[PDB]
């Protein structure tokens, strides 16, 4: 039991820079490592094998090496179809995928803005309530929603997703939804969620009391 | 020419079984080393079994006991037979030709599988309603299985919609959220409609979304 | 009355490459089993057919020692019953197996820093080994329907890969020396 540890799990760059992705072996294995690549929706590709050995047809962009403890992927000049997701594997009577690292397209930073929804009425009939929070549009990908009920923070009873890079802007949109009972749901006036995000100099928040 | 096809995914309850099929062309599935990897929602690659040339076998220990990787040489078919299936093995399965240390160079484009109690039901569509950018949207919740499209005004309204992938509750059904912003001013002037789609349930859905 | 050569064995100052494994032939000689096994300079010492202290009282028509090069998770491999790109392609212990298997970490004469690479296994072949079969071959590997005809490509691979080994790998990557001793009108006693 070998351990690889793959970092960072997401590297913002723009075309024609360097990338370094790097892949950590908890011991020293030669070369028995291999580089993938995969695009979304898409099979994954071989690029790397044995370290440093290049798969046929890879472009010459793509290089490897490796030491036994410590292997990087580079790319000398990042290309627009370069960006993916990048995963280091290794082998013997087994294979093992590393976690992965996202390259994605770095620009300025930019906050969300953002939206709060109170459950539909037609909803609440059937027993339970929705309350969304909405952050549109911002950049980097890295956001806080924090539900507030009555000024209680909320934890587990949230759940969130995040769209992919804009592809005429490069930002990310992010949905989360808080779900309640009705009954719960009745129990409580002032709903909010507070988003903490780069572009923010102080987090906000958005909020509305229950039947106003 | 080389190619990889694989087939035999579809829908299956927890305790199930099901066995997939990867027919090869362009090399001999019996002469080279052979992988199953899969790729849970939202998730890394994970390797799942590999079979030698000469007939050894090896597992993930997430799977063992409950895979068998085998092949049939007359059809240069390679095989995943899966028992005892659980909700985490929900993914998309791809089988790879292995070259050991020199990596997997042929995959397939992949086959779907998806382990649930649940059972098949369309959605219900709430809207979100708005309160010089302007936000509403759909909530299309509690479906069961992937996938549902959403559009705006049948197609006419595209800029600055956000479809956001499903999440899988614990009832385990799926929610989404549609959303798209807007100009303040058009709240009063422009009707915005969603419109849900939901195939394997044959269901559809056009809310109006007004303040 | 005379000693069995164990010696030439166990302290060659060279090893083979594990697919091209050498046997040598104790025969008609006198071998004390429990030296070797005080040793204890061995991180393997397993024995099949009967107690290794118990074996200095037992006789023999042939033994034979093979001897090779492997990494350590390989080790294992070298045991009857197992499976694995060494035991299926390279070096096949019987089921029944009866001797024993014998391996020590050779990290210090084995690996040089930049890797040494004279140390090569098979790697692609289309059917597993019989037990103590040996295949020199370097022929290309033939993995699809086309002959290769010589020529490396794709679907047709060099057999044989080289295990680049350095000081600073982990010892299951770090080189091992295996000799394995089988037990075959006696020729050689306790
Ligand atoms: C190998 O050499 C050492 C050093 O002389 C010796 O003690 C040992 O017995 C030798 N091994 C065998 C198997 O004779």
């Amino acid at each position: 039991d070998i351990q690889l540890t793959q970092s960072p799990s997401f590297l913002s760059a723009s075309v024609g820079d360097r990338v370094t992705i790097t892949c950590r072996a908890s011991q020293g294995i030669s070369s028995y490592l291999a580089w993938y690549q995969q695009k979304p929706g898409k099979a994954p590709k071989l690029l790397i094998y044995a370290a440093s050995t290049l798969q046929s047809g890879v472009p010459s962009r793509f290089s490897g090496s490796g030491s036994g403890t410590e292997f990087t992927l580079t790319i000398s000049s990042l290309q627009p179809e370069d960006f993916a997701t990048y995963y280091c594997l290794h082998l013997n009577s087994y294979r093992t995928f590393g976690l992965g690292t996202k390259v994605e397209i770095k620009r300025t930073v930019a906050a969300p803005s953002v939206f709060i929804f109170p459950p539909s009425d037609e909803q609440l009939k059937s027993g339970t309530a929705s309350v969304v929070c909405l952050l549109n549009n911002f950049y980097p990908r890295e956001a806080k929603v924090q539900w507030k009920v009555d000024n209680a923070l909320q934890s587990g009873n949230s759940q969130e997703s995040v769209t992919e890079q804009d592809s005429k802007d490069s930002t990310y949109s992010l949905s989360s939804t808080l779900t309640l009972s009705k009954a719960d749901y009745e129990k409580h006036k002032v709903y909010a969620c507070e988003v903490t995000h780069q572009g923010l100099s102080s987090p906000v928040t958005k909020s509305f009391n229950r039947g106003e | 020419e080389v190619q990889l096809v694989e087939s035999g995914g579809g829908l299956i309850q927890p305790g199930g079984s099901l066995r997939l099929s990867c027919a090869a062309s362009g090399f001999t599935v019996s002469s080279n080393y052979m992988s199953w990897v899969r790729q849970a929602p939202g998730k890394g690659l994970e390797w799942v079994s590999v079979i030698y040339s000469g007939g050894s076998t090896y597992y993930a220990d997430s799977v063992k006991g409950r895979f068998t990787i085998s092949r049939d040489n007359s059809k240069n078919t390679l095989y995943l037979q899966m028992n005892s299936l659980r909700a985490e093995d929900t993914a998309v399965y791809y089988c790879a030709r292995d070259r050991d240390y020199y990596g997997m160079d042929v995959w397939g484009q992949g086959t779907t599988v998806t382990v649930s109690s649940a059972s098949t039901k369309g959605p219900s569509v709430f809207p979100l309603a708005p309160s010089g950018t302007a936000a509403l949207g759909c909530l299309v919740k509690d479906y069961f299985p992937e996938p549902v499209t959403v559009s705006w005004n049948s197609g006419a309204l595209t800029s600055g919609v956000h479809t956001f992938p499903a999440v899988l509750q614990s009832s385990g059904l799926y929610s989404l959220s549609s959303v798209v912003t807007v100009p303040s001013s058009s709240l009063g002037t422009q009707t915005y409609i969603c419109n849900v789609n939901h195939k394997p349930s044959n269901t559809k859905v056009d809310k109006k979304v007004e303040p | 009355t005379n000693l069995c050569p164990f010696g030439e064995v166990f302290n060659a100052t060279r090893f083979a490459s594990v697919y091209a494994w050498n046997r040598k032939r104790i025969s008609n000689c006198v071998a004390d089993y429990s030296v070797l096994y005080n040793s204890a300079s061995f991180s393997t010492f397993k024995c099949y057919g009967v107690s290794p202290t118990k074996l200095n009282d037992l006789c023999f028509t042939n033994v034979y020692a093979d001897s090779f090069v492997i990494r350590g998770d390989e080790v294992r491999q070298i045991a009857p019953g197992q499976t694995g790109k060494i035991a299926d392609y390279n070096y096949k212990l019987p089921d029944d197996f009866t001797g024993c298997v014998i391996a020590w970490n050779s990290n210090n004469l084995d690996s040089k820093v930049g890797g040494n690479y004279n140390y090569l296994y098979r790697l692609f072949r289309k059917s597993n080994l019989k037990p103590f079969e040996r295949d020199i071959s370097t022929e290309i590997y033939q993995a699809g329907s086309t002959p290769c005809n010589g020529v490396e490509g794709f679907n047709c691979y060099f057999p044989l890969q080289s295990y680049g080994f350095q000081p600073t790998n982990g010892v299951g990557y770090q080189p091992y020396r295996v000799v394995v001793l089988s037990f075959e009108p006696a020729t050689v006693c306790g």
